[PDB]
RNA sequence: UAGCGGCGAGCGAACGGGGAGGAGCCCAGAGCCUGAAUCAGUGUGUGUGUUAGUGGAAGCGUCUGGAAAGGCGCGCGAUACAGGGUGACAGCCCCGUACACAAAAAUGCACAUGCUGUGAGCUCGAUGAGUAGGGCGGGACACGUGGUAUCCUGUCUGAAUAUGGGGGGACCAUCCUCCAAGGCUAAAUACUCCUGACUGACCGAUAGUGAACCAGUACCGUGAGGGAAAGGCGAAAAGAACCCCGGCGAGGGGAGUGAAAAAGAACCUGAAACCGUGUACGUACAAGCAGUGGGAGCAUGCUUAGGCGUGUGACUGCGUACCUUUUGUAUAAUGGGUCAGCGACUUAUAUUCUGUAGCAAGGUUAACCGAAUAGGGGAGCCGAAGGGAAACCGAGUCUUAACU
């Protein structure tokens, strides 16, 4: 069903994954769950219990003509207070299996409409360097790109790891976020294969 | 936390298939050989919360 | 994410004191006292775009009940005369006349005394 | 599609109510709550079943009955999920392996839920009067 | 949930499951035979690590500017495009980075292992008395003495001690299960004054620590103790030599430095309140929330051979501030001297309802295991069936002797 670039071969894929309606909301909510979940959230405010002072009413309740005060911590006084502090929190999200494999293969489908997936044959290069990588993408006229690999060669990886637009994911580690953020995703033929039975 | 249920309440109320909760009678207790015995037999069986009083039961207790 | 609120603030405070622009002593310079001035100068305005069309009428009918009994009739029955010679003519233009045109104007108090 | 182009459906998200964020906002001064009184008060309102102090409707009326010990440690199985154990064979420690019932659950019946296809023999449970018919007129012979 | 509970407010198990981590032994002592396997010496031995470090790639020309890292055009290293500096934003100017390497000396580890020193074996018996239990009074158990098991005890008492004793939630009897009245035990677990590295949908000088600054300082208090304010010239001090007024002052004017000195140290930006100097109009017979609709003149801007903007506003119709609280406020009821900054429906987990997305009689996982937002793991939970106080029966069932 795919065709490739040097070889014009066959690779019959499943239907009900690379070849589905673009369900947006889905998608939206996933790709939004997964940002959400790359919060620390890592941050905290100090309540007008926790700020240094004392407990001591500065002036009594009458008598003075002034504002009844019973803290030098409190909120509405200035150096000491914030009414609702922050406590360091966990913005992470639930997804359902099903939810986030359906947006996977929702986007992953979608980007054979847009031709943004380019499937291919062996890909790897000849050593560790990036200077072969970099001059081997403009034969194929690529640039910021997702190099999705079954066998993962070091080889490849420390030779995109200075390459800014380039990225170079496991089959089993492909996210929602990558496949859309990158211009093209170059898929190996053993990764279609790996990412069609772990989709299913 | 856990919301925790007001027990006298689930001591008192059982939840019908509906939505409804079933609770027992008052008035049969003491005092009965004054009242008459229709009284005492329409008080036996179990009844159904009115409508008014409904919300202050599904408050209460929020587990069945 | 803490928010700052200095610039918006400030430019909320700027737009009410540019309407204020002309008012005496704080109701021109102080927010607090301007953007009082500046309601009340719109609630004032609401008002007499309803009494502007309410002044003018009686301006009219004045100048008209004035130019009226110079030729020996009164406005009352002037109006009359020209409702009963079906005389579609407003009190603006009346009014009009009645300053510029007298000579003309004259005709439609005859006009009105046939009736 | 684009990180920036991607968009939630209708109706999904709905803002939220903001109090006290002046007149035009609707709510706003006395943040949907009116005028003085304890229910307008931070920290306030009445605790639940509190009828002004009237007695309540959950004291007023009389407790009845006992939990039943017996009750807790018996299951109903549905006849729908019955030919989902091992062929036709089900006693308590093979249901017991598909998940139909609890792990504490000595006693189990079978109700007429409805839908039976293939023969089942349900030896050491006990068999309702409904589903005895259906059971054996599906194949299997119950004990 | 079961229970507990002025059966109110509330408090809240275990069995049972899924996980993390897993490990056991010494004594209350008698044969042959023997120091052996165990803790620990203390070596020395790798292996380390930690406390100093070494190397570490490849850019040029024009244009704008005070200055180039910028734009423009061509190169090149990349297992180095983490990050920082540099006169504006640097892969290639510098410090780093990846990576490759380090130790005289002290130490923290993991295995050989000479050993002052210590008992491996089957044995044979033993097998923890003011104790268990009881009365009285308290307490701890989810369990408030209740029908109250269980444990501990202040007080007063008292077995049997494996033919024995404990327990199985009043209690009894049968079965099952353990063996009290002595010790010692790693891991999973809690914490961070402190030492590093690294990360933030954390803050950016009224914030963030009380404290960016010689801050727990000044200052306050007899004392315990309380406790501030106060950041930024410029790329570089090149921090203004020299004149001039002045008291060989302050302070200015020059001159000079700089790209700039209304960047000159009271030093980036420099708002508002508030206080001034000059230009246009109005203003000394006129009554009040001071505005608002009308509106002459006069002053400026423009197009001109009409007028239209702009400032002003003679005279004139209408016109008792805002907030709060109220049956009702111009009210002589509350609150505000003004400006600037800060200042109030939040956060976590449970729960019901509405919208929306997934999948559908199913839905769905929790901790955890994954380095890993994959995928396992369905232990569970919820739903598809209810009636009954409950046994029990179940498309019925409860009531009742039986139900139209
Ligand atoms: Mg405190
Ligand atoms: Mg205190
Ligand atoms: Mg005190
Ligand atoms: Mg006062
Ligand atoms: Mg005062
Ligand atoms: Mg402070
Ligand atoms: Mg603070
Ligand atoms: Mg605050
Ligand atoms: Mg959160
Ligand atoms: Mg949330
Ligand atoms: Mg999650
Ligand atoms: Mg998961
Ligand atoms: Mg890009
Ligand atoms: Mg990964
Ligand atoms: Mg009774
Ligand atoms: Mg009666
Ligand atoms: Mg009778
Ligand atoms: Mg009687
Ligand atoms: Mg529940
Ligand atoms: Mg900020
Ligand atoms: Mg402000
Ligand atoms: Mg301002
Ligand atoms: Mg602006
Ligand atoms: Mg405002
Ligand atoms: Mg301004
Ligand atoms: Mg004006
Ligand atoms: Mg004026
Ligand atoms: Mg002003
Ligand atoms: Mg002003
Ligand atoms: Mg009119
Ligand atoms: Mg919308
Ligand atoms: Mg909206
Ligand atoms: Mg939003
Ligand atoms: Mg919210
Ligand atoms: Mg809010
Ligand atoms: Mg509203
Ligand atoms: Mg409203
Ligand atoms: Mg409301
Ligand atoms: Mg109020
Ligand atoms: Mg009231
Ligand atoms: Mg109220
Ligand atoms: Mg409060
Ligand atoms: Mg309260
Ligand atoms: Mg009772
Ligand atoms: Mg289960
Ligand atoms: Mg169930
Ligand atoms: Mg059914
Ligand atoms: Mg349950
Ligand atoms: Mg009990
Ligand atoms: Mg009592
Ligand atoms: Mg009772
Ligand atoms: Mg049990
Ligand atoms: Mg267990
Ligand atoms: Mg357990
Ligand atoms: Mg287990
Ligand atoms: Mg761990
Ligand atoms: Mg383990
Ligand atoms: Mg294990
Ligand atoms: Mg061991
Ligand atoms: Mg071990
Ligand atoms: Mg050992
Ligand atoms: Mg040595
Ligand atoms: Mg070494
Ligand atoms: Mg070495
Ligand atoms: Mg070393
Ligand atoms: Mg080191
Ligand atoms: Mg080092
Ligand atoms: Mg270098
Ligand atoms: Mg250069
Ligand atoms: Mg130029
Ligand atoms: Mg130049
Ligand atoms: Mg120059
Ligand atoms: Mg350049
Ligand atoms: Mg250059
Ligand atoms: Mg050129
Ligand atoms: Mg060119
Ligand atoms: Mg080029
Ligand atoms: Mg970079
Ligand atoms: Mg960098
Ligand atoms: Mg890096
Ligand atoms: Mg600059
Ligand atoms: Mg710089
Ligand atoms: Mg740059
Ligand atoms: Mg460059
Ligand atoms: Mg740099
Ligand atoms: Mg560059
Ligand atoms: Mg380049
Ligand atoms: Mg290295
Ligand atoms: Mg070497
Ligand atoms: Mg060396
Ligand atoms: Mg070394
Ligand atoms: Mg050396
Ligand atoms: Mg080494
Ligand atoms: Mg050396
Ligand atoms: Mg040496
Ligand atoms: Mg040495
Ligand atoms: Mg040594
Ligand atoms: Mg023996
Ligand atoms: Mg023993
Ligand atoms: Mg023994
Ligand atoms: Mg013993
Ligand atoms: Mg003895
Ligand atoms: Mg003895
Ligand atoms: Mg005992
Ligand atoms: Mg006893
Ligand atoms: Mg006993
Ligand atoms: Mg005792
Ligand atoms: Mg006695
Ligand atoms: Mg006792
Ligand atoms: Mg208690
Ligand atoms: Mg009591
Ligand atoms: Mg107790
Ligand atoms: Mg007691
Ligand atoms: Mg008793
Ligand atoms: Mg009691
Ligand atoms: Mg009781
Ligand atoms: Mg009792
Ligand atoms: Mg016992
Ligand atoms: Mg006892
Ligand atoms: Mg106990
Ligand atoms: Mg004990
Ligand atoms: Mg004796
Ligand atoms: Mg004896
Ligand atoms: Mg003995
Ligand atoms: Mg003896
Ligand atoms: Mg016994
Ligand atoms: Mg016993
Ligand atoms: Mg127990
Ligand atoms: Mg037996
Ligand atoms: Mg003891
Ligand atoms: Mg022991
Ligand atoms: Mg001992
Ligand atoms: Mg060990
Ligand atoms: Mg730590
Ligand atoms: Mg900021
Ligand atoms: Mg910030
Ligand atoms: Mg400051
Ligand atoms: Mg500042
Ligand atoms: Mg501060
Ligand atoms: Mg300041
Ligand atoms: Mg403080
Ligand atoms: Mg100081
Ligand atoms: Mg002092
Ligand atoms: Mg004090
Ligand atoms: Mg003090
Ligand atoms: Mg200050
Ligand atoms: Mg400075
Ligand atoms: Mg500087
Ligand atoms: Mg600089
Ligand atoms: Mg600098
Ligand atoms: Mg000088
Ligand atoms: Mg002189
Ligand atoms: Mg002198
Ligand atoms: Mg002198
Ligand atoms: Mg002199
Ligand atoms: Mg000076
Ligand atoms: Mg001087
Ligand atoms: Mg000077
Ligand atoms: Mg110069
Ligand atoms: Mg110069
Ligand atoms: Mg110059
Ligand atoms: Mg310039
Ligand atoms: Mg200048
Ligand atoms: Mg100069
Ligand atoms: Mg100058
Ligand atoms: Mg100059
Ligand atoms: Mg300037
Ligand atoms: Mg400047
Ligand atoms: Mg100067
Ligand atoms: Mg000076
Ligand atoms: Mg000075
Ligand atoms: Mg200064
Ligand atoms: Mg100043
Ligand atoms: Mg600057
Ligand atoms: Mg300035
Ligand atoms: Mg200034
Ligand atoms: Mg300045
Ligand atoms: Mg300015
Ligand atoms: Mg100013
Ligand atoms: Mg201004
Ligand atoms: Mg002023
Ligand atoms: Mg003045
Ligand atoms: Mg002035
Ligand atoms: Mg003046
Ligand atoms: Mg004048
Ligand atoms: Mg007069
Ligand atoms: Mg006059
Ligand atoms: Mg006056
Ligand atoms: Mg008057
Ligand atoms: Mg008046
Ligand atoms: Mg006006
Ligand atoms: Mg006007
Ligand atoms: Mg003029
Ligand atoms: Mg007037
Ligand atoms: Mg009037
Ligand atoms: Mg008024
Ligand atoms: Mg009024
Ligand atoms: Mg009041
Ligand atoms: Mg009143
Ligand atoms: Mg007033
Ligand atoms: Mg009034
Ligand atoms: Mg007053
Ligand atoms: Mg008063
Ligand atoms: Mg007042
Ligand atoms: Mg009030
Ligand atoms: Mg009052
Ligand atoms: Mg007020
Ligand atoms: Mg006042
Ligand atoms: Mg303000
Ligand atoms: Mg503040
Ligand atoms: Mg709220
Ligand atoms: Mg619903
Ligand atoms: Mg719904
Ligand atoms: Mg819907
Ligand atoms: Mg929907
Ligand atoms: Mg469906
Ligand atoms: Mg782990
Ligand atoms: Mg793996
Ligand atoms: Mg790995
Ligand atoms: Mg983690
Ligand atoms: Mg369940
Ligand atoms: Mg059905
Ligand atoms: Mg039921
Ligand atoms: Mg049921
Ligand atoms: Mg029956
Ligand atoms: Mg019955
Ligand atoms: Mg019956
Ligand atoms: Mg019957
Ligand atoms: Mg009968
Ligand atoms: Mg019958």
């Amino acid at each position: 069903e795919l065709v490739l670039k040097d070889a014009q071969s066959a690779l019959t894929v499943s239907e009900t994954t690379f070849g589905r309606d673009f369900n947006e909301a889905l998608v939206h909510q996933v790709v939004v769950a997964y940002a959400a979940g790359a919060r620390q959230g890592t941050r905290a405010q100090k309540t007008r219990a926790e700020v240094t002072g004392s407990g001591k009413k500065p002036w009594r309740q009458k008598g003075t003509g002034r504002a009844r005060s019973g803290s030098i911590k409190s909120p509405i006084w200035r150096s000491g207070g914030v009414t609702f502090a922050a406590r360091p929190q966990d913005h992470s999200q639930k997804v359902n299996k099903k939810m986030y494999r359906g947006a996977l293969k929702s986007i992953l489908s979608e980007l054979v409409r847009q031709d943004r997936l380019i499937v291919v044959e062996k890909f790897s290069v000849e050593a560790p360097k990036t200077k072969l990588l970099a001059q081997k993408l403009k034969d194929m006229a690529l640039e910021d790109v997702l190099i999705i690999t079954g066998e993962l060669d070091e080889n490849l990886f420390l030779a995109a790891r200075n390459l800014h637009k380039v990225d170079v994911r496991d089959a089993t580690g492909i996210d929602p976020v990558s496949l859309i953020a990158f211009d093209k995703v170059v898929m190996t033929a053993d990764a279609v294969k790996q990412v069609e039975e772990m989709l299913a | 936390p856990k919301i925790k249920t007001v027990r006298g309440a689930a001591k008192r109320f059982k939840k019908t298939g509906k939505g409804g909760f079933k609770h027992k009678h008052a008035n049969l207790r003491h005092i009965l050989t004054k009242k008459a015995t229709k009284r005492k037999r329409h008080l036996r069986p179990k009844a159904m919360v009115s409508k008014g009083d409904l919300g202050l039961v599904i408050a209460c207790l929020p587990y069945a | 994410a803490r928010v700052k609120r200095g610039v918006i603030a400030r430019a909320r405070h700027k737009k009410i004191l540019k309407q204020a622009k002309g008012y005496y002593g704080a109701r021109s310079r102080v927010y607090r006292v301007a953007f009082q001035a500046v309601i009340k100068a719109g609630q004032y305005a609401y008002r007499d775009r309803r009494q502007r069309k309410r002044q003018f009428r009686q301006l009219w009918i004045a100048r008209i009940n004035a130019a009226a009994r110079q030729n020996g009739i009164s406005y009352s029955k002037f109006i009359n005369g020209l409702k009963k010679a079906s005389v579609e003519i407003d009190r603006k233009i009346l009014a009009d006349i009645a300053v510029f045109d007298k000579v003309a104007f004259t005709a439609l108090v005859e006009k009105a005394k046939a009736a | 599609m684009r990180l920036n182009t991607l968009s939630p459906a209708e109706g999904s998200k709905k803002a939220g109510k903001r109090l006290g964020r002046g007149i035009g906002s609707g709510l706003g001064k006395t943040g949907g709550r009116g005028h003085k009184g304890q229910k307008s008060r931070s920290g306030g309102g009445v605790r639940r079943g509190f009828e002004g102090g009237q007695m309540p409707l959950y004291r007023r009326l009389p407790k009845f009955g006992f939990t039943s010990r017996k009750a807790a440690i018996t299951a109903e199985i549905r006849l729908s999920d019955l030919a989902k154990v091992e062929g036709g064979v089900v006693d308590l420690n093979t249901l017991k392996a598909a998940n139909i019932i609890g792990i504490q659950i000595e006693f189990a019946k079978v109700i007429l839920a409805g839908e039976v296809t293939t023969p089942v023999t349900v030896r050491g449970l006990r068999v309702t009067k409904g589903a005895r018919a259906a059971i054996e007129a599906a194949g299997g012979k119950i004990e």
